[PDB]
């Protein structure tokens, strides 16, 4: 107090003495818009704690080096800035009762799985697929059955351009360039280079534990997700079956069964059928097969592709967690890195999950930054009287509320026969009582909301502003239903590496009459609500400290301060109301 | 909390909680008193053996199916089916589950009134709803339009539903399938020198109704190929050790479903009752009833239907028009997986009759 | 800013902004209530579908044309035409458009006042004018004299105009076409 001029390391010294005073674990929460230095200033904090207080970790360097590695897996390109993270990582650096540093643990929350399937128009997919089709050699790309992006179903939407420097561009062979690359070349950035970042990815792979042959089995999983997506389905049955495959998807199904290691015939009668049995319902029975619809074959292929990327990302972080494992514990310092209110001009389902997480973080900030601090001004000698905060708990119990909330109408649409995005949009305003937090696009005076018809989207007024969400493919995005015949095939793959992507608690023993067949539909919107309220119990149960990083301009240029661009990041992050409760009588 | 879908078949009463997987209990529904003198005198023997114990005890009981053409044999045996099923199979608590029972589209009142009232007073369920078996097969089928065929022993039905309203003036009930297919199979099996006169012995016929029967390519031409006997005659072995080799009758029994002159009723076969129900629907809508022709139940499980049914209807239905028949696997449990989809969906959980509503109205105002 | 030309068709209501090319909305005009029992789980279906969606639901609704014998049926269905068209077809803003409505020369009052008045109070219109459909065909033909035929389902009319005066002693209205055809 009073001997530290404002700096990031004046915050890191303060959230280590509360471990020694009141002896409660402290979570560093870095807020701010995307691409603002919340990951780079975090690496400075991890170097400060292991010098000034903590007696070091195993090795510093791996945590720093492997962070851009996991940003190949999680970063994409958004409208706001080129390098944006599509995952909310949560670092857990553990200590013990004495306060010795015992090791770390890196996880992930809010993984944008939807991005794998649909890439918009000016967005990318994940940044690892553009580093694999750009950086992989010609005695490597023919072996993994790779080609330019226009050949893959999961890369025929969005941007197919590579981020590559002028010298780099000519050093990537012409066969790896798409029609958009022929039309308008590489994407230009001074720090993002896809072929350079493939070298700084694979060098960092051998720094966390991987063998160079073991990186090739990781490349077979990424290429197997690309050659799974290419299966194109069709209709079937003289007296009605449900689904078949297309003729050109026979060569694509063989290269997919060659990369994954699961058989083609056993996958062709699993992407097309719903296997069920009559043995359970009686004393004897049989196991029949009931064909799925054509859209449910494509949505099951997409759920199977999102299931493999889910466990590959969790298997990679377990390899990294194994390169600095913890020991005995009690104190710990967490470091959150997630994007605040990243809304655009076309908003969908994933921007509503970001804004829903922001309404919970702002309700957290009203009871951890304003309530506790002004209780301490009201007890530490001065005795200061209360100033009340401006509540938003009613907006949260519109989004996630049981039976009358928005996800409780979205998840009820997918279980219905013939789901519709227009029927779900009209059911949201039919169930809603028309209160100020939500209204139809026709009730907004803005010109940008004029073009949206009342059954094609809805406007939620959030604490940081009013955001309109289009309902095109909203119901489709919430489906992720993994069929039981596909679970006893991708988990139980013939190839050992693929099989070892799965382990406890995900894998577990089962026996007859357990007593039902769950989780069926699963639900994306309640997958994120289950892991968000589970991370909320870890934020409300632990201490915290708040650092907010504001960009000086949106081009990332030195010595340039813009009074319109800096102001919008102060107005879309909770500033004015929090600096009105704090003023009070002193 | 979770509701219970219980389908009142005549088979094959089906029971399982609301979704997301196969019925928990399926059983042959029969009650049988012991019709012999059991001179061993333990004693300890049940007054009524229910199914399945009454399908082990064939020949020492006199089997009585609970419903006879959709009407109860008496509610003393019906209630006993239910009680036996709920308590010593499922092991469900009556106060814990809202229930769902099923009926037939044109079934005579007051069989749904008296039922709803007795199940509320006897088992004391906190809510109840009764769905017709055809409507539940729409939800299982997953289409928004079409004519639904619920064909079970002993009553079949033909209900047209359009996007997703019901047409009152085109609903057809045929009493042709399925107990008359059992009796006709029993009537043409005497021709091969063996007989099955008792209640228990009718079950042996029921097992041959499942496995051995086939359906013609076209009747007149299957009758032609019938003069060649090798492919026609297949030899089954029966649980009493006897081998029966049946020929013409192998395709003759399912063929009954077209032109029921064999049964002697004046009404036409499923072929023509389908056409006459389609041309009793409104002129504009008929175009999209074609290609949403959906079969269901267990008595539609003979091999040559529905592609016989398809080829015959397509000849009588308008030219150019596409007649696609819908007969997926699972149809014996279609109704039940339908019911599961219904009772799991909000908001229509709140279209069940609740205990407060029942207490006020009693056996009045069902619909 | 820009004015909006909405022709209160007898048929066949037509709508599109002023200048240059063709209308942006053509639809049969019908409002239709559901004429059968709704067995489905459902249950968001409209109690009143307007066109074009009420022509995608033939045989399961009871179609009611909103303008009969050139007179509005009731302003309940007529307003619903307007509201449906403006909001989910044209996508127009309430106070941004000066509007133009159409009429027939011998059509009884108070049908044009009550329309004009209700439309000003309901949609909050900044400026309005109501032209007879025959007068609009003068501009379309590009002549300054002649006898004009606005013939729609179910009222035709016959107005002679002379450079560029109207003749009160020669205006004829026939209930001869087109719903009677
Ligand atoms: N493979 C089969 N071939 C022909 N008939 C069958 C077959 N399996 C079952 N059945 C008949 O179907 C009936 C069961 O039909 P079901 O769908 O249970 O009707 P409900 O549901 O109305 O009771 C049985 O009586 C049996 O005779
Ligand atoms: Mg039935
Ligand atoms: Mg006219």
């Amino acid at each position: 107090l009073g001997t530290m001029p404002p700096h990031v390391f004046a915050i890191a010294d303060k959230a280590f003495r509360d471990m020694k005073v009141l002896k409660l674990s402290q979570s560093i929460i870095v807020s701010g818009e995307s691409g603002a230095g919340k990951t780079e200033n975090t690496k400075f904090v991890l170097r400060y704690l292991t010098e000034s207080y903590g007696t070091g970790q195993d090795i510093d360097d791996r945590i720093v080096e492997a962070n851009p590695l996991l940003e190949a897996f999680g970063n994409a390109k958004t409208v706001r800035n080129n390098n944006s993270s599509r995952f909310g990582k949560f670092v857990e650096i553990h200590f013990n009762e004495k306060s010795s540093v015992v090791g770390g643990f890196v996880s992930h929350y809010l993984l944008e799985k939807s991005r794998i399937c649909v890439q918009g128009k000016e967005e990318r997919n994940y940044h690892i697929f553009y580093r694999l089709c750009a950086g992989a050699s010609e005695d490597i790309r023919e072996r993994l059955h790779l080609s330019s992006p226009d050949n893959f179903r999961y890369l025929n939407r969005g941007c197919t351009r590579y981020f590559a420097n002028k010298e780099t561009d000519k050093q990537i062979l012409q066969n790896r360039k798409s029609p958009e690359y022929l039309k308008a070349g590489s994407l230009k950035d001074p720090l993002l280079d896809d072929h350079g970042d493939f070298i700084r990815m694979c060098t960092a792979m051998k720094k966390i534990g991987l063998d160079d042959e073991e990186k090739l089995d990781l490349f077979r999983v990424v290429a197997g997700v690309l050659h799974l997506g290419n299966i194109d389905f069709e209709e079937a049955g003289s007296t009605s079956g449900g689904c078949n495959l297309k003729n050109k998807s026979t060569q694509a199904l063989e290269y997919c069964a060659e990369l994954l290691g699961l058989d083609q015939d056993d996958l062709r009668v699993s992407l097309t059928t719903r296997v069920m049995l009559t043995t359970a319902g009686g004393a004897k029975g049989t196991v029949i097969k009931v064909p799925l619809k054509v859209e449910q074959a494509n949505n099951a292929r997409d759920a199977l592709a999102k299931t493999v990327y889910s466990h590959l990302f969790d298997h990679v972080v377990n390899r990294v967690n194994q390169c600095f494992p913890f020991e005995t514990s009690s104190y710990f310092i967490g470091v959150l890195d997630i994007a605040g209110f990243e809304y655009f001009e076309h908003n969908s389902f994933e921007q509503f999950c970001i804004n829903y997480c922001n309404e919970k973080l702002q309700q957290f900030f009203n009871e951890r930054i304003l309530k506790e601090e002004q209780e301490l001004y009201q007890k530490e000698g001065l005795g200061v009287n209360e100033v009340h905060y401006v509540d938003n708990q009613d907006c949260i119990d519109l989004i996630e509320a049981r039976l009358v909330g928005i996800l409780d109408i979205l998840d009820e649409e997918n279980r219905l026969p013939q789901p519709s995005d227009q029927h779900f949009t009209s059911a949201v305003h039919q169930k809603h009582k028309d209160h100020f937090r939500l209204s139809i696009p026709r009730k907004s005076k803005l010109a940008i909301h004029r073009n949206i018809r009342d059954d094609e989207g809805f406007i939620i007024r959030h604490f940081a502003g009013a955001v309109c969400y289009e309902t095109t493919q909203f119901v489709e995005k919430n489906n992720d239903a993994l069929h039981m015949s596909l679970e006893s095939l991708i988990c139980e793959s013939r190839d050992k590496f693929i099989r070892e992507l799965f382990e406890s608690s995900t894998n577990n023993n089962k026996d007859t009459k357990q007593k039902a067949g769950k989780l069926s539909f699963i639900s994306v919107g309640n997958k994120f609500k289950t892991q968000l309220n589970l991370l909320l119990d870890k934020l409300r149960s632990t201490g915290a400290s708040f650092i907010r990083c504001i960009k000086p301009n949106l081009k990332m240029t030195s010595h340039h301060f813009e009074g319109a661009q800096i102001l919008s990041q102060l107005q879309c992050s909770g500033m004015v109301s929090v600096l009105d409760l704090m003023q009070g009588g002193f | 909390t979770t509701a219970l879908v219980c389908d009142n078949g005549s088979g094959l009463v089906k029971a399982g909680f609301a979704g997301d997987d196969a019925p928990r209990a399926v059983f042959p529904s029969i009650v049988g008193r012991p019709r012999h003198q059991g001179v061993m005198v333990g004693m300890g023997q049940k007054d009524s053996y229910v199914g399945d114990e009454a399908q082990s005890k064939r020949g020492i009981l006199t089997l009585k199916y609970p419903i006879e053409h959709g009407i109860i044999t008496n509610w003393d045996d019906m209630e006993k089916i239910w009680h036996h099923t709920f308590y010593n199979e499922l092991r469900v608590a009556p106060e814990e589950h809202p229930t769902l029972l099923t009926e037939a589209p044109l079934n005579p009142k007051a069989n749904r009134e008296k039922m709803t009232q007795i199940m509320f007073e006897t088992f004391n369920v906190p809510a109840m709803y009764v769905a017709i078996q055809a409507v539940l097969s729409l939800y299982a089928s997953g289409r928004t339009t079409g004519i639904v065929l619920d064909s079970g022993d002993g009553v079949t039905h033909n209900v047209p539903i359009y996007e997703g309203y019901a047409l009152p003036h085109a609903i057809m009930r045929l009493d042709l399938a399925g107990r008359d297919l059992t009796d006709y199979l029993m009537k043409i099996l005497t021709e091969r020198g063996y007989s099955f006169v008792t209640t228990a012995e009718r079950e042996i016929v029921r097992d041959i109704k499942e496995k051995l029967c086939y359906v013609a390519l076209d009747f007149e031409n299957e009758m032609a190929t019938a003069a060649s006997s090798s492919s026609l005659e297949k030899s089954y072995e029966l649980p009493d050790g006897q081998v029966i080799t049946i020929g013409n009758e192998r395709f003759r029994c399912p063929e009954t479903l077209f032109q029921p002159s064999f049964i002697g009723m004046e009404s036409a076969g499923i072929h023509e009752t389908t056409y006459n129900s389609i041309m009793k629907c409104d002129i504009d809508i008929r175009k999209d009833l074609y290609a949403n022709n959906v079969m269901s139940g267990g008595t539609t499980m003979y091999p040559g239907i529905a592609d016989r049914m398809q080829k015959e209807i397509t000849a009588l239905a308008p030219s150019t028009m596409k007649i696609k028949i819908i007969a997926p696997p699972e149809r014996k449990y279609s109704v039940w997986i339908g019911g599961s989809i219904l009772a799991s969906l909000s908001t229509f959980q709140q279209m069940w009759i609740t205990k407060q509503e029942y207490d006020e109205a009693g056996p009045s105002i069902v619909h």
